[PDB]
């Protein structure tokens, strides 16, 4: 028995929308903790692992651990049924043959109730080693996005640049180069993600553009994006969902042979 | 292009 | 001769736009009282009945019943160059195979005449009784429209069931099943219209989704929609324009 | 060198956004009362004359006449990676085959830096002799474009007729013809420019509209515009720039033999 | 299923 | 369709 209550239900909506695009299908651990996912992309370049806390939901119920093996799409496709006001509740039975998705509106009138066929999955799990990172950026969510969707037109790689004074992106292609450069932003406050760069040593690597892109579809999720990074290991964005989480994307840096 | 798991 | 005025032209523009996709050739009934239209698929599966009457226009004028054969996709192209503020007037001549269309501007400015050539039709019409129907549910356009479209993306046929608390919209595919079910809402406000179900029989039959995607493009008419439906029979879906008439779409079950 | 800074930044934007679907190759004519340039399509029927004065820019410094042959595509792609709050800045040292495009953001904390190939081209440029034509109607920019799609969703020639009591547009086709008139009822403002029509000769010609919705790409540059023309000579779409300058749009007529 | 649909209407 | 250089002439 699995059932789970989130009044804000878009955040789920904009965690599909932010998956769809990678995944096509993915095994969701349901656990009595929480929701956890953890797959790779369908080129086997990038890592995605979301995770949802059981404190974070408004009435989070499991009784044994499930591992529900979903089409994403499908998912989306579903979920993009639903209202940014509604309250949406997953449901799995003791036999996990079918998942359900519960939408109520504010409103008594409207009550969807959709429910999917699953299928089995083996989790090839990989484990990724917590370790401490030498560069930390914690920037806008949306001036990221703005960055990658602009240097996107020039080259296919850009090359991070983390320093003590400040960060540089830069990429190249057939008709030329660009490079910008962010600062540290006076300390006004708790403001919007102002831009903090926690340095350890300095760094600077190579990173495909079009995986990045698909990472920056979980910009509506939060306000705040940190890229946390060291030479020879995978980058991690992380976007923070509020209170209940994060979701993380690793992706293998660009070297040459 | 490095890639994913040999990390370790 | 055929001479009309019609200020809100919007209400032309949106109505060509609601039914392009559909019929591609019509014939106008023009009466006395109004126009009226009646006309079948490309698949005769479903019926289309749009009635306007003079008492909406500004000036009405007719001499002679004419059944005017339009391309609704060259009206719509035609009625595309008016804006929804234009004051748009059709006119067509005694003897004439050819229908004019002028839209004149909100500061007199811009003056629009276009003319398309007209075709050849004779009435097949099929006429409607006037029945007393088992259930009819009256509700938002929005929420017609947006259940119709959340509903084709999971199968295509919609299994539609009515009972004395409300109404539950069904329908299955490849990738699982779906239902939604709406109330009698709170009694405030008949504007977002509490699904006002007037129960008589029970109600539960059939349908396919593709044909109300089609209706549902006269959204943009009118604020409420009347679906009115008994057992064995059409679907009757009522869109209804402010003062000079109505547009209902009839759509046969699936047994 | 060649330094110029422009804090409205949106109008260049909004100038390669228009010329980029007439022309791929201009050289940009860097002269020292100002920048123009002159070119014809990619299949030589219209003509584009773009000008910007020194006294309009917030920078201006240029010491040797330059010509730099630039790939209008690859400078609206470049173009697209600032925001239309941007301040930006052209740089190019004497002689060179790179553009230096910096950009400013509307707080200080971002500056971007692109830089995009040059290339050489010699433009052998024709030049219109300034005549006075018959008919000269001033229009909203908007009011211009509309009529364009709409008589283009008609046929594809248009036919303009000044006459003392107004101008008209007619279109025919397979679908039927259509017929547009305009009057000058009491000017307002030119802000809703009412139709200004200044006749000296009445005036009919006939033009391809595929080339005149290519010419409304450059609507947001004005809220008016300008076409003037009289009997077989090439009609003017003239779109003022605000302060800076102009653009103006040659096309010729269909004709008989 | 499927109706028809002058099942019910003819002219 | 007219030119338009047969309009206006550099070489």
């Amino acid at each position: 028995m699995f059932e789970a209550r989130l009044v804000q239900g878009s955040i789920l909506k904009k965690v599909l929308e932010a998956l769809k695009d990678l995944i096509n299908e993915a095994c969701w651990d349901i656990s009595s903790s929480g929701v956890n996912l953890q797959s790779m992309d369908s080129s086997h370049v990038s890592l995605v692992q979301l995770t949802l806390r059981s404190e974070g939901f408004d009435t989070y119920r499991c009784d044994r651990n499930l591992a529900m093996g979903v089409n994403l799409t499908s998912m989306s496709k579903i979920l993009k049924c639903a209202g940014n006001e509604d309250i949406i509740t997953l449901r799995a039975e003791d036999n996990a043959d079918t998942l359900a998705l519960v939408f109520e509106a504010p409103n008594q009138e409207k009550v969807s109730d959709y429910e999917m066929k699953l299928m089995d999955l083996d989790v090839e799990q990989l484990g990724i080693p917590e370790q401490e990172y030498s560069c930390v950026v914690k920037m806008p969510s949306g001036e990221f996005a703005r960055i990658c969707r602009d240097l996107s037109h020039i080259g296919d790689a850009v090359v991070i640049s983390c320093a003590k004074d400040g960060v540089k992106f830069s990429a190249s292609g057939e008709l030329g180069n660009g490079n910008i450069k962010l600062s540290q932003t006076s300390n006004v406050d708790k403001e919007e993600e102002a831009v903090t760069i926690e340095m350890n040593e300095p760094v600077q690597l190579t990173f495909a553009l079009r995986y990045l892109n698909f990472f920056t579809k979980a910009t509506p999720l939060s306000s705040t994006v940190t890229l946390s990074m060291s030479a020879d290991v995978p980058l991690v964005v992380e976007y923070k969902i509020a209170d209940m989480g994060h979701l993380k994307y690793y992706l293998a840096p660009k070297i040459e042979d | 292009q490095c890639s994913m798991t040999c990390f370790y």
